[PDB]
RNA sequence: UGGAGGUGAUUUAAAUGCCAAA
RNA sequence: AGUCCCUCCCGCUCGGGAGGGAGGCACUCUGGGGGGACUGCCGGCGAUAAGCCGGAGGAAGGGGCGGGCGACGGUAGGUCAGUAUGCCCCGAAACCCCCGGGCUACACGCGCGCUACAAUGGGCGGGACAAUGGGUGCCGACCCCGAAAGGGGGAGGUAAUCCCCUAAACCCGCCCUCAGUUCGGAUCGCGGGCUGCAACUCGCCCGCGUGAAGCUGGAAUCCCUAGUACCCGCGCGUCAUCAUCGCGC
């Protein structure tokens, strides 16, 4: 409902239409699956140390080149 | 009109504009609580020194950030509310003076109707006004389609002030209500989570439509 | 006190408000009529501006003497509405300034040096430092840092 | 019979402040500062002496004469001459740093300059130009 | 790009074989150095040299 | 290093060449 | 700026201001010479090379920032209506002067702009702060006359000296309160001026009156990465007079 915290531990690389998207791996902070390692993709600029809020926890995003 | 002691006015303490102190004020949302500076200061007016550096904008205080937003015409190559504002001549592009009255003005406003320290009804307003999800596009048959994608923090507090913005522009256009008013109104409405204001009925569509398209 | 210690809208006010009572100065007959300029569009609304462009006037002579004609029709000009055309700057006009300044000299305030211009006389500075340090009394009363100067 | 005397400038806005033992009267073009108008002008003035302290501020006179620029340029000007006269005159390193923390630009100056125009609508900007049509 | 000019790497070379006991890590003695062993006229040049032979002197103490 | 084969796939629509050259 | 002499003001003067004279080159400025930044220092990646990424110190950091300079050639691109030039023509008219007309016409299609459609305002009074350039066929302070546009005298200046030259956006007080209006100012009537040999065709300025369309703009489409874009005025070129333009501030 409010969503869960997951922090950035590493980028992997730009990716979108034109570029405007980047790929990384966070760790999820909090609730059932706290701890474990997934990427996602997300638009606008990030840097290591940075904290997403998710609405959901089980999609994952295709792994690029 | 305005009492001689406010035409003069001195401050003796760090704080912002002289009259408002932000020591109690909190961030409630973790992921936007390194990006909203709080650090005491005493004239938000820093003359576009953190445009150069990558991120440099993170540590600029939250009242400067409000008050480079409204400095400006609003509708310019988009509309909002159904209309384009072109205002040109009559705008407040590179009048910062005015900008900080108006601004000043609305937090006086904020202060007398609610009785909180404004900075916090602010605060409150962003962390409901950002949105957690977005979208992007891709190009199939010659047709448009959506994709939902996250958003970083620092997008999200661009989108949130920029809204809010755009909301106090477009209540005050042609209308009897004044920019100073229609701005407290914008930010009392979206810390109260009430639908009439433009920023966070923007916020659920955005995120509706990314839900739809997951 | 001296007039540099105080705003100078008020002093201006103040000033005004004083001179009501020098006989010397007294509107002409065309002053019902006529515009303070040709960059203006409508005529004045106060049915007393002449004291006002008078202490003006004085206030001015006390800064910046000697000073003459022209330089003032240059300060009291301004920015002009075109119709279809940009906005552009223009002087004003010279009975008003004039007429002024020879009522003013004849009340004693001020003096004439040959080929230099206006200056104030004794009398003339005297008469603004005493409203000067008067409303300076006034206004430190809510204003406490005031009183160091 | 100390004097001090130190230099501003902010994008062609030239200031010259003289510092001195005094009761605490501070002084722009020989007005009293407290009268500068408008307040977002006042403010920028005012940073340093309220970062030093009333304890300093009130054992010393500045008098400052400002040329050149606009209102806002004069201000900024004044601003880094004072702190300037004020790290020197008391000669203490805990507010020089203290300085340096809240804007590091009192004490280095700001070199940013305007850039000259160029042909294609020269009287705009250098880099503002025409619109341009194809029929 | 920062890369290096030819004819600056033609006589720092020259320089380094010719008086290999005149040069040491240190960049201000390099400068004077250089100063007084060519005809270069140009402060810039000058520095480009005298920086590219203090990279040469630190990797041949190390051997390469 | 340079070659010869095999099996899979390959995201809407998109026709034409006039004044000239003389 | 400090020090000294005189004069004039305020709370009557302990104190605080403003002019003038001696006097000085401190500060700003002007302009000759010199210094300073080199991937030089530190940690990573790459090959251990070329280099790249991130830090300190620093006025400045990685072509430090903005400009000048455009290779061998092509475009049968533009220019013989700037000047130079072959051929062909006119050569008592296609050469040379003078007077009056035109290039300024007006059912209509298009480019680039300016003014607006109002309160992120309109008006009236008052208060603030520039830079580039230019001046003897000229710049003109200062005094007088006139409601204005303007008129009559006229110091100084061949100019870091005299003059153009006390910008506007901005700030303070009062009136108007969402309306084709105290928004807008096109069109036209009457009267007064300047330049010029000449103002009708066909110039620019001022006063009173008059008061059109326009209530934010379809499909489309342009410019811009930092003292940049937007907003605001000013100087020079052209020039007897005339700037909604060009180049700069
Ligand atoms: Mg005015
Ligand atoms: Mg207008
Ligand atoms: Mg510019
Ligand atoms: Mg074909
Ligand atoms: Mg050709
Ligand atoms: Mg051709
Ligand atoms: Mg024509
Ligand atoms: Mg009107
Ligand atoms: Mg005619
Ligand atoms: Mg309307
Ligand atoms: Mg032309």
């Amino acid at each position: 409902d409010e969503g869960y915290p997951a922090e950035v531990i590493e980028i992997i690389g730009r990716t979108g239409t034109t570029g405007d998207v980047t790929q990384v791996k966070v760790r999820i902070l909090e609730g059932r699956d706290k701890g474990r390692v997934i990427r996602r993709n997300v638009r606008g600029p990030v840097r290591v140390g940075d904290i997403l809020i998710l609405r959901e926890t089980e999609r994952e995003a295709r792994e690029i080149k | 009109a305005k009492p001689l002691s406010e035409r003069f006015f001195i401050p003796h303490e760090i704080k912002v504009m002289g009259r408002w102190s932000t020591e109690d004020v909190e961030v409630r949302d973790p992921s936007l609580k390194p990006y909203i500076n709080l650090e005491p200061r005493l004239l938000p007016h820093t003359h576009g020194r953190h445009a150069k550096k990558h991120f440099g904008k993170a540590n600029v205080h939250i009242v400067e950030r409000l008050i480079n937003k409204i400095m400006r015409s609003g509708g310019s190559h988009y509309k909002v509310a159904g209309h384009f504002m072109r205002r040109e001549h009559r705008s407040l592009n590179s009048k910062k003076v005015k900008a900080y009255e108006v601004v000043k003005e609305a937090f006086k406003i904020i202060e007398k109707r609610t009785g909180k320290n404004p900075i916090q009804v602010l605060v409150w307003a962003i962390e409901n006004a950002a949105p957690r999800e977005d979208t992007t596009s891709v190009m199939f048959g010659g047709i448009r389609y959506h994709v939902a994608v996250d958003i970083s923090p620092m997008r999200r507090l661009d989108v949130a002030l920029r809204n809010i913005a755009l909301g106090a522009s477009a209540k005050c256009y042609r209308t009897k209500m004044s920019f100073a008013e229609a701005l407290a109104e914008e930010i009392i409405l979206a810390a109260n989570k009430d639908p009439k204001s433009y920023a966070y009925s923007k916020k659920l569509e955005i995120e509706r439509i990314a839900e739809s398209s997951r | 006190a001296t007039v540099y210690d105080v705003p100078g809208d008020l002093l201006v006010e103040r000033v005004a408000q004083r001179l009501k009572e020098i006989p010397e100065i007294k509107p002409p007959e065309w002053a019902p009529f006529v515009k303070t300029g040709r960059h203006k569009e409508r005529l004045p609304e106060q049915e007393d501006w002449w004291y006002y462009r008078v202490a003006s006037i004085l206030r001015r002579v006390y800064l910046d003497g000697p000073v003459g004609i022209e330089r003032l029709r240059t300060y009291y000009g301004g920015r002009k509405n075109r119709g279809h055309a940009p906005e552009r700057f223009y002087k004003a006009g010279g009975s008003i300034i004039r007429k002024a300044l020879q009522q003013l000299e004849a009340a004693g305030f001020v003096e004439k040096v040959p080929g230099k211009g206006r200056v104030i006389t004794p009398k003339g500075r005297s008469f603004l430092d005493k409203i000067a340090t008067e409303l300076k009394k006034e206004l430190e009363e809510i204003i406490p840092e005031l009183k160091k100067y | 019979m100390r004097i001090i005397q130190t230099t501003g400038k902010r994008k062609t806005a030239i200031a010259r402040a003289v510092i001195r033992e005094g009761k605490g009267r501070v002084r722009i073009n020989g007005k009293p500062v407290e009268l500068v108008e408008p307040e977002i002008a006042r403010f920028t003035i005012l940073e340093p002496l309220i970062l030093a302290g009333e304890e300093i501020w009130n054992s010393v006179d500045i008098d400052v004469k400002v040329q050149g620029g606009g209102f806002m340029g004069q201000a900024e000007a004044a601003r880094i001459a004072i702190a300037r006269a004020l790290v020197e005159w008391t000669g203490d390193m805990n507010l020089k740093e203290k300085f340096i923390k809240y804007d590091r630009t009192m004490l280095v100056g700001d070199p940013r300059r305007t850039e000259p125009h160029k042909p294609n609508r020269s009287t705009k900007g250098p880099r503002a130009k025409r619109q341009k049509s194809y029929r | 790009g920062k890369i290096r000019q030819g004819f600056i790497k033609r006589v720092a070379r020259e320089l380094f074989n010719k008086y290999p006991n005149e040069f040491t890590r240190d960049f201000e003695h390099n400068k004077k150095k250089v100063e007084e062993l060519t005809n270069v006229t140009s402060k810039k040049i000058r520095n480009r040299i005298a920086g590219y032979i203090t990279k040469l002197v630190r990797m041949k103490e190390e051997g390469k």
